């Protein structure tokens, strides 16, 4: 479904972007 | 996460929250150590900005 | 002294939009070719203002108005008035409006 | 106050045709002061207002100082021979309309033209352009998006929540007894499973000395505490001056030292009409001499030769040899600084147990699924409570985060788990094409 | 007591003293101090109107107490100083810059 | 350390030093004062008060 080439996904799949939620309820937003 | 540690802090007044202060202390009491407080997180977030 | 008026007729109070009519100087610091930004007891814009008009309309039981309601004060008020011959002549206030307490006039 | 200006000639014959003056006045009262703004302008009209903006100048500062909430106009009506009557029927009332408006605190953007005539205003709340230019400063804006304000849901209702306790404490032992303890051997008493009252103790009896530290004496109704502690003593009057932390003295006053950051406070009345004897009174001891100072909160009961001079002593009660015990003497006639004063200390401590001693709050009943204020034993804030699955152990109370926020407690009366999860909220941002082609814009919320 | 709400009213005994302009000096306009050039203004004041203020929250603008005349404030001149030399090896003489 | 407490004397409280630490510091030239006021009059015998 994702239109991206075998290396993309070999690509995305190796960096790794509850934790979010604390700084989220301090006013910090991304 | 250093910006989100910073909250606990006191900084030099009697403690660290907020609502605790204003809940067992008379204003003119309180606005030394909300003054600290302030100053104390004021600066943790200019760092963070630079 | 006192007279108690008769003859009035009855009538439901009409309303009219303020506008953008309200606007006062804050302050006695002249300033000149500037914007200023202040917080204070100002009239809202666009809001409903309440209206009163003491006419005799003609006819058989025409109705005929003297509207002197008494009326709240809160935190200030803004009073117009719109005139050609000189009716409404001065205001009242005060709290129990009575010898108890005092009344400016 | 009364006033009258110069004697004038208004005309006083009934116009005809249509309206031609409009009078604008604003009447302030603030802090004693009655305010009053005026402005004049002829105008052509039957009905309503004129669109046109004007603004209004001070006339008058009048310093009355005195309440106004309710006014009235007055009007000026017409007899004739064309209004037969009496003076209740036979009137007649001129065309007339007046338009009565309420202020309420609001801020606004003025501008000020080259000779500084208000010509222009904005306000800041009317619509989101308006506070879009009350954000950037100006009263025209380009084409973009703009971060104007945030925006919290506010809270619906309050909830209070106290431990199931309803015997009373009795305060009256450590405070109507008999006899108490000497300012050496100054006695203690441990105070728990109990409803406060420092509300009626504040006044009922016309104390002398009262005033508290870390705490205000109006909101200890309002607080929980853990193992209330009381002290007990009778001294001089003018160490009564320095019962407090930070604070050097005699060497009595270094046997009750306090420690630096002290919650609680002394409490001292006067004591003439039972410890002053016609005879004297000594049964009262202190102390006066000490090797060195006492760390906070620590009670000595030693009794030995003081020893400071370069000769052993070994009980002899000789030359440069003094008993450190001194007994007072107190007479029901002597100064003003010579009457023994009965003091006891409070001291309080927070965040250590389960609450057991705090003043009487009607329980409320406990909702939840909807962001409200709270307040469980003292831990106030806002935020939905819910059902929590984390599995707190029979002594745990509350969790905690990492930005030292509590999010999990425990109900203090059916020692049940809620969770805490604050009111949504978020910035708002406003969608515009420019004020220079048309006054519509979007709003987004993030 | 209050400050800044109207045109004074009550305050002691000084001998008000003559008054000069067009040249810096010290002023006290009703307890309002400091230096500057004293000159004649040409904004107008309403008759409710005290004196004038700027972006600065400084005072600009004055009215005189007793003869109710508008004066312009305007403090004295100044600038920084720079020193040209050729440096101390070759010669002592200097040249002097206010900007 | 004998002055401190031999005497039972009636004000004492020192400005910028400590009296129990008065025994680990050393002076040049020790300057002493001398009059009669009452009692009044001593609560003022202060650095910045009038
Ligand atoms: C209440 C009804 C009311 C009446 C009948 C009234 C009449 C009135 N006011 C005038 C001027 C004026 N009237 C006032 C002030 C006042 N005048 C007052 O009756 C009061 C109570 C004040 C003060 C608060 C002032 C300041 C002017 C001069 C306006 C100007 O020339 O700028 C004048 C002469 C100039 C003209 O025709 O405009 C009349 C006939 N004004 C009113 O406000
Ligand atoms: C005008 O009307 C008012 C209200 O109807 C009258 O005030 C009443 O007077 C009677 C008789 O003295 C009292 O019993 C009532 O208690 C009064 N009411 C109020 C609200 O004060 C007033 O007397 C009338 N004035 C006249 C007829 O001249
Ligand atoms: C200004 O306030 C009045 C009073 O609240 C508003 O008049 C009401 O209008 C609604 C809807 O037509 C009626 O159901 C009420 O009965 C009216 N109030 C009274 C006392 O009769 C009026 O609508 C408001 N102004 C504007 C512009 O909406
Ligand atoms: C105005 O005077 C009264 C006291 O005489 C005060 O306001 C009253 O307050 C009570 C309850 O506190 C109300 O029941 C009354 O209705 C109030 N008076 C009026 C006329 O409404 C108050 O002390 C004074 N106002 C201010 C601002 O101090
Ligand atoms: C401002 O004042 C000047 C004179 O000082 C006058 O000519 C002018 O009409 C006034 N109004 C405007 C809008 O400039
Ligand atoms: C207090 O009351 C609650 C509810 O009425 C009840 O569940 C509880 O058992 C009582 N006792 C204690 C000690 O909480
Ligand atoms: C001590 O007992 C007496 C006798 O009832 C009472 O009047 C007094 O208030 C008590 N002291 C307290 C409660 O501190
Ligand atoms: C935009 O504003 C300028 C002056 O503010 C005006 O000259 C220009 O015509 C405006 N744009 C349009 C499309 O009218
Ligand atoms: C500058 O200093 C150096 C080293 O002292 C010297 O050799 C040189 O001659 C000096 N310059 C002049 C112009 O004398």
């Amino acid at each position: 479904p994702s239109k991206r080439s075998f290396i993309e996904d070999l690509l995305f799949n190796k960096v790794t972007l509850d934790l979010i939620c604390a700084q989220k309820f301090n006013g910090l937003t991304v | 996460n250093t910006l989100v540690k910073q909250l606990s802090s006191n900084f030099g007044a009697i403690s660290s929250v907020l609502n605790d202060i204003l809940s067992r202390l008379d204003p003119p009491e309180a606005e030394v150590q909300i003054d600290r407080l302030i100053t104390g997180r004021l600066q943790s977030l200019q760092t963070y900005v630079t | 002294q006192c007279v108690n008026l008769t003859t009035r007729t009855q009538l439901p109070p009409a309303y009219t939009n303020s506008f953008t009519r309200g606007v006062y100087y804050p302050d006695k610091v002249f300033r000149s070719s500037v914007l200023h930004s202040t917080q204070d007891l100002f009239l809202p814009f666009f809001s409903n203002v309440t209206w009163f008009h003491a006419i005799h309309v003609s006819g058989t039981n025409g109705t005929k108005r003297f509207d002197n309601p008494v009326l709240p004060f809160n935190d200030g008020v803004y009073f117009a008035s719109t005139e050609k011959s000189n009716i409404i002549r001065g205001w009242i206030f005060g709290t129990t409006l009575d010898s108890k307490t005092q009344s400016l006039l | 106050f009364e006033y009258v200006s110069q004697p004038f000639l208004m005309d006083l014959e009934g116009k005809q045709g249509n309206f031609k003056n409009l009078r604008e006045f604003v009447f302030k009262n603030i802090d004693g002061y009655f305010k009053i703004y005026s402005k004049h302008t002829p105008i052509n009209l039957v009905r309503d207002l004129p669109q046109g903006f004007s603004a209004l100048e001070p006339l008058v500062d009048l310093p009355i100082g005195i309440n106004i909430t309710r006014f009235q106009t007055l009007l000026a009506l017409h007899r004739s021979y064309l209004t037969p009557g009496d003076s209740s029927s036979g009137w007649t009332a001129g065309a007339a309309a007046y338009y009565v408006g309420y202020l309420q605190p609001r801020t606004f953007l003025l501008k000020y033209n080259e000779n500084g005539t208000i010509t222009d205003a904005v306000d800041c709340a009317l619509d989101p352009l308006s506070e879009t230019k009350c954000t950037l400063k100006s009263f025209t804006v380009e084409k973009g998006i703009y971060q104007t304000s945030n925006f919290r849901v506010q809270p619906t209702e309050s909830i209070v929540r106290f431990p199931n306790i309803t015997n009373l404490c009795p305060f009256g032992e450590v405070f109507n007894a008999t006899r108490f303890a000497s300012v050496y051997a100054w006695n203690r008493k441990r105070i728990s499973n109990c409803v406060a009252d420092y509300s009626v103790l504040y006044n009922s009896a016309s104390f002398s000395t009262f005033k508290c530290y870390g705490v205000s004496p109006t909101k200890l109704n309002d607080l929980c505490f853990t193992n209330v502690y009381a002290d007990s003593f009778v001294i001089r009057g003018d160490e009564v001056r320095q019962i407090a932390p930070g604070q050097t003295g005699k060497i009595a006053d270094y046997n009750y030292k306090l420690p630096d950051d002290f919650t609680g406070c002394v409490i001292a009345w006067n004591s003439n009409n039972l410890d002053s004897k016609v005879g004297g009174n000594y049964n009262y001891l202190y102390r006066l001499f000490r090797k060195s100072n006492l760390k906070p909160f620590e009670r000595d009961i030693s009794t030995e030769i003081y020893q400071a001079g370069s000769t052993p002593c070994n009980g002899v009660e000789g030359f440069n040899c003094y008993f450190p015990l001194q007994s007072y003497g107190f007479q029901p006639t002597n100064g003003v600084g010579y009457q023994p004063y009965r003091v006891v200390v409070l001291s309080f401590e927070l965040l250590h147990a389960p609450a057991t001693v705090c003043g009487p709050k009607k329980s409320t009943n406990l909702v939840k699924n909807k962001c409200v204020n709270f307040n469980f034993n003292g831990l106030t804030g806002t935020g939905v409570l819910t059902e929590s699955n984390k599995k707190f152990l029979p002594f745990q109370q509350f969790g905690r985060d990492i930005a030292d926020t509590t999010d999990a407690v425990r109900d203090p009366q059916t020692l049940e788990i809620l969770d805490i999860t604050p009111c949504s909220f978020g910035g708002v941002s406003v969608i515009t094409p420019g004020t220079n082609t048309s006054n519509q814009v979007a709003v987004l919320y993030q």
